């Protein structure tokens, strides 16, 4: 079971990683009050552009 | 892919067949397409061997040039007959057999 | 398959969006209209809106930004 | 904008974290292969050992030869440094978790690869020893050779895709994980990356033994270390391509209720886990190849295949019409 | 859009600022060999090779089959060139 | 103004292509550079061309003049290395047997 | 000559265009909405 | 400003590649040209140009470039001269080249000039171009292989005769 | 802009009026017959007249100030 | 005898004679099986 | 009363918007291509705009639930249906797309 000892600094790198991941994923959620969106393009852009008249506005 | 086989000078005898399929050209294969591939193969073979003679690969040399007379003249026996199927050379014997058939 | 439905959904509710960027932009340049009328009065010569291409066809105003929709 | 520092920092610290525990690991792995323990005294388990390397490292004195190129000597280990810490602005950690959803990612990706020769290159001829230059040139050698088959297995991936995005690379998986079909092209793949990163069995700056001195034998102190920690910080992310190309990145191993209640970032750190134990193990099992070897293998075996590979896939697809 | 290449731009900042953070805190306590050239030259050509293939690879799906038929013949060009560098002995390193 | 500011960019690298060739007659490497930075700066220029009118053509030929830019470097520098390999030097006093 | 320009062989993107004019890529973006 | 930012770092590092002492650093400075030129073609919406430019140019050409000058050890002796003769040539060449071109687009592109006005309110948006937009790189991918496949070709044959030659000109087989 | 690929995927912004001066001067055996949809079609390409015309406005108003 | 050639070839040098195998597939199946498939749906 | 119409709005309905407001867009998108002015169709335009909004009074008052739900999911995560797959099938459930 010692080689349970080897599993520690590996178990610590998924750890950082899952960090590196999720609070980058959080931190931008808190900012723009939705979670970030894959695959952005023109019409998301356009969309997100009028949408602030329309809400602004009303 | 949009494709157009017109020509910038139109075909100055009957137009058998516009485009012609790669088949059908092979098969209107006249005696003359095929002493003009029979011709340039044989000249090709024997430059290759006369050529080979010196670096000692004769053989080899005549290989090289026998493939480059069989492209060659299959490329200009293809040439002969599709120009004759769409018009473009005196085409009697494709006129002929289209008559007919 | 997926795509094709985000797609569709984007066809059927362009004419709105359309039509209203459409509204927006005549009420737009009617303001601008009047800004280039007052500011050019007094000039002689001046027809205000001109089109500037012969045929008449209608143009968007040029921008002078060379790529201003990718940012 | 304003928090998107927190967001890089975010990425950047753990980075750094996960490589100090990096080092760690694999002396822990090889160790207990070698019935040995490894570091387990300078912490519980050695768990303070990272932290106590890196300030020793930063307390000892730098040394800077009187050499001609003082500047580009410093500049190196920082080229090779921001290199390796810039590619992860792209990497997908889940859906929705990423820095930069570059359109272009792929080829972004490709670029940083191709920058990475010249910290070497420059380490080696800023050193002002025949020894450092010779083994920097092998080493950049070595790279660029194995960048074409990267390449290539690059393609072969992108026209299963048919996109750049990374994510769009992930998410196209969710059928099948392209690691099936295409077992060589990892195989190919996981051995392009050792040869990559300079990694045993290809671990040229390592055979200080056999008469081969390293583009870094001059270098000391902190800028030693930002090498090192650039090289490891490569071992992450090239286990971390392998993972988003063909094992399907964030998803889970099957589509099931049970597999889809761990969340998608434990599968993903769990899957470049994976690839960095067998980086290890391999450093672990095998002798080294001689440069000539090496490159031989590069071009004669890797290039052909890779190409090969490029042609059946692509032809299998526009043959049967199961392009994307 | 363009828009996704900002946050690279701070990040290589920051990642700068590290880099000159870790590496300045310990400052306060004749023989050419033509195997290079060579192995320079077929990078170089197969980097060309790579180029060209991210905009065919993303395209098949509208080039079809007389794409897939150009891509292939440059393919066929370039590696005869490929097939005489390797008879030439190029690719041999001993 | 961006269209002028984009076409003068790329003719700065161009004039500084021009007198890196009018400022290194005893540097010969540094010509073969400067040249690359003139190709550089029209590469730049049917880019730009390109976008301004929206037509796709200035990108098809700046990817070839890259196919070609990058053969001429490679057949540049071999001739450079069989050069001096002769003459154990690159200095331009031995290049110049040549003449009249 | 009086008017080169109005000979056939002068004129052979306004034959050649209009068979590619349905081809992605070139199209009037309003094509695809009714198509 | 930005344009103006860029412009300045090329311009500079243009200078370094075209009077730098040490050929070594005359390839580095060209890496920063190189580097610059990829920001400018960011700003113009062309990633895939901005990074074929950092492959081609720094990854492969660069690279020749720099293990041909780094195995030459060029001794500053036999590459050295005064330049201070040169600047009356350099400047008229150059002016007559500032004034002729740096001003040929002024009469055929004239700038708009940036009034006290809100304009960008009479930019007009078509949606229908914005459904399905095509990258850089599937927008030249539809034109290479096709419509224009016979360039493509004709490239493959440069780059063959640059292996040829390259073999041809410099093998010493061992 | 006579080719009529556009950068983003769609009929170029200038095509159609280089279609109209092209049909146009395939049939009328003088240039000067087509003059306006040429100066149309560079137009299109430089935008110098309508920038020139509203440089004019913006000189109209400093020079009112 | 070309037949004992090709065994020859594939003992001394077996990734390039699996290269030409992989791709030769590639290429085969766009020449030979497409337009087959293709007339097969045309009926 | 009635709902801004936001892209998340207006997304989350198009399945409808197209079922029924077919012959307005058709007319719509024809004299568009005909003349790019935008002040040559307002009157188009208007006849777009009318159906899609009583389209979408219709649906608040007929499905304010399910609909407010799949609206929700569908600004959360910025209009991608297979992110919100449950919310659609409770709002077509409810107000068919028939
Ligand atoms: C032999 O292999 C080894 C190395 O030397 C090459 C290492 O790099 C290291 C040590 C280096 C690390 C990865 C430590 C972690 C890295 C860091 C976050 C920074 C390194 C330095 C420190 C721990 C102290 C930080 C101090 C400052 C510079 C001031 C900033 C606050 C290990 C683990 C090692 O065993």
């Amino acid at each position: 079971l010692v080689w349970l000892e080897a599993m520690l600094p590996l178990g610590i790198i998924g750890g950082m990683l899952c960090i590196m991941g999720n609070s980058q994923y959080y931190i931008h959620k808190a900012y723009h009050g939705r979670p970030k969106h894959i695959g952005h393009d023109e019409w998301d852009v356009a969309m997100e552009r009028r949408d602030k008249k329309v809400v602004e506005k009303a | 892919m949009n494709t157009d086989i017109t020509a910038l000078e139109k075909a100055q005898y009957p137009v058998v067949d516009r485009n012609p399929a790669f088949t059908k050209v092979v098969g209107n294969f006249s005696t003359l397409d095929y002493l003009r591939f029979s011709t340039i193969t044989g000249i090709s073979v024997t430059v290759g061997y006369l050529s080979g003679i010196k670096p000692g690969i004769k053989g080899p040399s005549m290989v090289t040039g026998g493939l480059i007379g069989l492209m060659g003249g299959f490329m200009y026996a293809y040439q002969n007959s599709a120009g004759r199927l769409m018009g473009f050379f005196p085409n009697d014997g494709e006129v002929a057999s289209y008559q007919k058939r | 398959a997926l795509k094709e439905e985000k797609y569709a959904a984007r066809r059927t509710i362009l004419p709105i969006l359309q039509a209203e960027e459409d509204e927006r932009f005549v009420s737009e340049w009617k303001k601008y209209l009047e800004y280039e009328a007052d500011v050019m009065k007094d000039v002689p010569g001046w027809k205000v809106g001109e089109n500037v291409y012969n045929s008449g066809r209608w143009m968007p105003p040029a921008t002078g930004e060379l790529r201003p929709d990718v940012w | 904008y304003i928090a998107v520092p927190a967001e890089i920092l975010g990425i950047i610290l753990p980075l750094l974290l996960g490589v100090a525990f990096l080092v760690l690991a694999e002396r822990k792995v090889m160790a207990f292969v070698q019935r040995r323990k490894g570091p387990d005294v300078v912490g519980s388990f050695g768990l303070l050992q990272p932290l106590a390397d890196g300030l020793k490292l930063i307390l000892k004195e730098p040394i800077s030869p009187s050499s001609a190129n003082f500047f580009l000597f410093r500049m190196a280990p920082v080229a090779t440094f921001m290199l390796s810490l810039v590619a992860w602005a792209v990497v997908p950690f889940d859906y929705g978790m990423v820095l930069s959803d570059l359109n272009i990612g792929l080829l972004y990706l490709f670029a940083i690869s191709s920058l990475g020769v010249y910290g070497i290159i420059i380490a080696g001829r800023s050193s002002n020893s025949k020894y450092a230059f010779l083994g920097a040139l092998r080493s950049a050698a070595q790279m660029v050779s194995y960048e074409v088959s990267i390449g290539l297995i690059l393609i072969t991936v992108l026209i299963c895709v048919g996109s750049c995005n990374l994510s769009e690379i992930v998410m196209a998986q969710k059928q099948i994980w392209f690691g099936i079909p295409l077992f060589p092209v990892l195989v190919m793949f996981f051995i392009s990356c050792l040869a990559e990163t300079n990694r045993a069995p290809f671990d040229l700056p390592e055979a200080e033994a056999e008469l081969v001195a390293g583009y870094n034998v001059e270098y000391s102190s902190m800028g030693f270390a930002l090498f090192f920690l650039g090289e490891y910080a490569n071992m992450i992310l090239m286990s971390g391509l392998c993972t988003l190309f063909f094992l399907g990145g964030w998803l889970p191993i099957l589509d099931l209720p049970i597999f889809k209640k761990i969340p998608g970032s434990i599968w993903f750190s769990i899957k470049v886990l994976f690839f960095l134990f067998l980086y290890i193990w391999v450093r672990a099992a095998f002798p080294r190849y001689r440069y000539d070897q090496l490159m031989g293998l590069g071009w004669k075996v890797f290039l052909p295949l890779s190409l090969a590979w490029v042609v059946s896939v692509s032809g299998l697809l526009v043959t049967f019409q199961w392009l994307p | 859009m363009m828009l996704e290449f900002a946050p690279i731009f701070i990040y290589l900042v920051i990642s700068l600022l590290v880099s000159l953070i870790l590496l300045g805190v310990p400052f306060l306590f004749s023989r050419f060999d033509i195997r290079f050239y060579l192995v320079s030259i077929l990078f170089l050509i197969f980097d060309l090779e790579v180029t060209f293939f991210f905009p065919w690879a993303v395209s098949l799906n509208k080039i079809d089959l007389f794409g897939f038929w150009s891509m292939m013949a440059f393919l066929f060009i370039l590696t005869i060139g490929f097939l005489y560098e390797w008879k030439r002995g190029a690719l041999d390193w001993e | 103004m961006d269209l002028i500011k984009y076409f003068t960019f790329s003719m700065i690298i161009f004039i500084l292509g021009i007198w890196g060739i009018l400022l290194n007659r005893r540097n010969i490497l540094i010509m073969l550079m400067s040249i690359e930075l003139m190709l550089l700066a029209v590469n730049l220029n049917f880019l730009v061309f390109s976008v301004s009118l929206d037509d796709m053509m200035g990108q098809v030929f700046a990817l070839l003049v890259l196919t070609v830019a990058a053969a001429e470097s490679a057949i540049g520098l071999a001739i450079f290395v069989i050069t001096f390999r002769v003459r154990g030097t690159i200095a331009v006093e031995f290049i110049n047997s040549i003449q009249g | 000559p009086y008017g080169f320009w109005t000979f056939e062989r002068h004129n052979a993107q306004l034959r050649w265009d209009p068979q590619i004019s349905q081809v992605a890529g070139r199209r009037d973006p309003y094509d695809d909405l009714l198509e | 400003m930005i344009l103006s930012v860029l412009s300045s770092l090329a311009l500079v590092s243009g200078l370094m590649v075209v009077r730098a002492k040490n050929p070594v650093h005359s390839v580095l400075f060209f890496i920063l040209v190189f580097c610059d030129t990829s920001g400018l073609l960011l700003l113009l919406g062309l990633d895939f140009f901005a990074m074929i430019f950092l492959v081609v140019y720094i990854g492969a050409i660069a690279v020749l470039f720099l293990f041909v000058v780094m195995m030459f050890h060029i001794q500053i002796a036999e590459i050295h001269e005064e330049v201070l003769r040169y600047l009356p040539v350099s400047g008229i060449i150059g002016l007559i080249f500032w004034w002729e071109m740096f001003f040929i687009l002024d009469n055929e592109s004239i700038p708009l000039l940036p009034t006290q006005r809100n304009t960008t309110s009479l930019r007009y948006t078509v949606y229908a171009g914005k459904v399905r937009s095509w990258t850089n790189l599937e927008t030249l991918g539809n034109l290479l292989y096709t419509y224009y496949f016979v360039w493509f070709l004709v490239s493959s044959l440069i780059l063959l005769v640059a292996m040829i030659g390259a073999i041809v000109l410099t093998m010493h087989r061992t | 802009m006579a080719s009529g690929w556009g950068i983003t995927g769609n009929k170029g912004r200038c095509y159609d009026f280089w279609m109209d001066f092209s049909e146009c001067m395939s049939h009328c055996r003088e240039p000067k017959d087509c003059t306006l949809l040429r100066e149309d079609y560079l137009e299109c390409l430089h935008h110098s007249k309508e920038f020139q015309r509203r440089n004019r406005i913006y000189k109209e108003e400093q020079r009112k100030l | 005898p070309v037949m004992e050639k090709l065994r020859m070839f594939v003992a001394q040098e077996p990734v390039v004679a699996a290269s030409c195998l992989i791709g030769g597939v590639g290429l085969f199946l766009p020449a030979v099986v497409r337009p087959i498939l293709d007339s097969l749906e045309a009926s | 009363g009635n709902p801004i119409p936001t892209s998340a709005v207006l997304t989350a309905s198009a399945k409808h918007i197209g079922m029924r407001c077919m012959p307005e867009n058709v007319a719509f998108l024809k004299c568009k291509k005909n003349d790019p002015n935008p002040e040559k169709c307002l009157d188009k335009g208007r006849d777009v705009t009318r159906c899609v909004l009583g389209l979408l009074k219709d649906l608040h008052q007929k499905c304010q639930k399910e609909m407010d739900d799949y609206v929700g999911c569908m600004y959360y995560y910025t209009n991608e249906f297979d992110l919100c797959r449950k919310e659609q099938e409770a709002f077509e459930k409810v107000c068919p797309l028939k």
